[PDB]
RNA sequence: AUUA
């Protein structure tokens, strides 16, 4: 009686909101994903079971699932505000998943809840703990992730040693599918990061807070200072990903004319070496907070360390 | 959960200058951490509005290294004072972890505006 | 040393790579052919291009 | 995450 068919259109806000419950009532959502943890008892990036979430998947015209769902969570009241005020700050730059605050009654009392809007099913953390601990045995989520992306289709592990290097070369064409979508995540993590800065905001980015289109959310831990002298820490976020860069090749499009995966190849003359400006550029595009000093030529480094480093 | 330095840390005390030798006696809040194989100063905070130089001492006292520092930063502070003023440095050279960390503590731990 | 000479007074500094050479200097031209499909698509009557 |  109401409660499930009252919050279900609380939850659905002012857009469309063409919605079906994930096999649930009022109450949370129980699932398997993996994490990054440091809170000062336990810490590492292994695959905890989340708890407290209720996720809407959307429809559309004809009626048939999409990859868009409406997770909402509810927690005490500080966080709340704390939240709210963070993302007033926040709320205008582009690369920042839509969120909505409103307040619910469950029994005499009313409880708050935090609505995110149109995330994917998977984060970025679940795609590198994939496929930095992969198992022939049980990889569930490494096909339903590339199924649902048109990498592949459903039939391709009906082969065997699908997944093998040596036998069946094709899975690194496979692979090199997803590198449009690790590029977009790093530009929108870029512009994440200057958002930061110029809001005056000071926190640290990990996996588990973007999706697989580039969206951000969880200002949970972030705290405020004055406007201009924001500082994001983003070392264990670059240095988990960056094994994947090259599996799936995420900067094909850098070789095109205008960085367009539609436009022929960059013709450079034959006698040209150097290269030295368009490394510096790629670095400032792509790993602008990085806070190390980068040589591109390993004859100016400091030690072997440094040589590690840049090469 | 990824927090930014659960255990804080302690401390801030001794001088500043703007020319090489211009630290005279104590003109800086130089603050935080002594860590634990020997002080190591990560923070400097400054009632005065413009300097480009300091000296710590520690240790062997003979020891006391003329730091080059960076341009400042500027706010106000929610002190029971009142109206207080410094001006914010760092030493150069220090990472982004660094700076959250003395951001945070001095944000979460004392009031400022 | 017409050719060789050529293309290394275009150089900035007069220091050019070693794959290039015999790219753009070279006189004759050798292709290795495994089998009549790959034949028909390289070398395929007279005169070709490469 | 298992602090909600
Ligand atoms: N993107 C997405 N994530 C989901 C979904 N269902 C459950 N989750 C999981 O729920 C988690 C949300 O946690 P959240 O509190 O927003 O961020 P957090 O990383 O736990 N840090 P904190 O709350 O302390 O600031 C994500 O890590 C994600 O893996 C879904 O449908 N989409
Ligand atoms: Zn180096």
């Amino acid at each position: 009686s109401a409660d499930a068919q009252s919050f279900l259109n609380r939850v659905c806000g002012v857009s469309a909101a063409r919605l079906t419950p994930c096999g649930t009532g009022t109450s949370t959502d129980v699932v398997y994903r993996a994490f990054d943890i440091y809170n000062d008892k336990v810490a590492g990036f292994a695959k905890f079971l989340k708890t407290n979430c209720c996720r809407f998947q959307e429809k559309d015209e004809d009626d048939n699932l999409i990859d868009s769902y409406f997770v909402v969570k509810r927690h005490t009241f500080s966080n709340y505000q704390h939240e709210e005020t963070i993302y007033n700050l926040l709320k205008d730059c582009p690369a920042v998943a839509k969120h909505d605050f409103f307040k619910f009654r469950i029994d005499g009392d009313m409880v708050p809840h935090i609505s995110r809007q149109r995330l994917t099913k998977y984060t970025m953390a679940d795609l590198v703990y994939a496929l930095r601990h992969f198992d022939e045995g049980n990889c569930d989520t490494l096909k339903e992730i590339l199924v649902t992306y048109n990498c592949c289709d459903d039939d391709y592990f009906n082969k065997k040693d699908w997944y093998d290097f040596v036998e069946n070369p094709d899975i690194l064409r496979v692979y090199a599918n997803l590198g449009e979508r690790v590029r977009q995540a790093l530009l929108k993590t870029v512009q994440f990061c200057d958002a930061m800065r110029n809001a005056g905001i000071v926190g640290v980015l990990t996996l588990d807070n973007q999706d697989l289109n580039g969206n951000w959310y969880d200002f949970g831990d972030f705290i405020q200072t004055t406007p201009g002298s924001g500082v994001p820490v983003v070392d264990s976020y670059y240095s988990l990903l960056m094994p994947i860069l090259t599996l799936t090749r995420a900067l094909t499009a850098e070789s095109h004319v205008d960085t367009d995966l539609t436009k022929p190849y960059i013709k450079w003359d034959l006698l040209k070496y150097d290269f030295t400006e368009e490394r510096l550029k790629l670095f400032d595009r792509y790993f602008k907070y990085w806070d190390q000093t980068y040589h591109p030529n390993c004859v100016n480094c400091l030690d072997d360390r440094c040589i590690l480093h840049c090469a | 959960n990824n927090e930014l330095s659960p255990v804080a840390l302690r401390q801030m005390s001794c001088a500043a200058g703007t020319t090489q030798t211009a630290c005279t006696d104590d003109n800086a809040l130089a603050y935080y951490n002594t860590t634990k194989g020997g002080r190591f100063v990560l923070a400097l905070l400054s009632d005065l509005q413009d300097l480009k130089w300091a000296r710590f001492p520690k240790s062997d006292g003979t020891g006391t290294i003329y730091t080059e520092l960076e341009p400042p930063c500027r706010f106000v502070t929610d002190t029971p004072k009142g109206p207080k003023v410094k001006y914010l440095y760092f030493i150069k050279g220090l990472n982004n972890l660094n700076r959250g960390m003395v951001l945070g503590s001095l944000a979460a731990t004392v009031r400022l505006q | 040393n017409d050719a060789l000479n050529n293309i290394i007074n275009n150089a900035r500094d007069g220091c050019v790579p070693l794959n290039i050479i015999p790219l753009t200097t070279a006189a004759k031209l050798m292709v290795v052919i495994p089998d009549y499909n790959t034949y028909k698509n390289t070398c395929d009557g007279t005169t070709f291009t490469y």
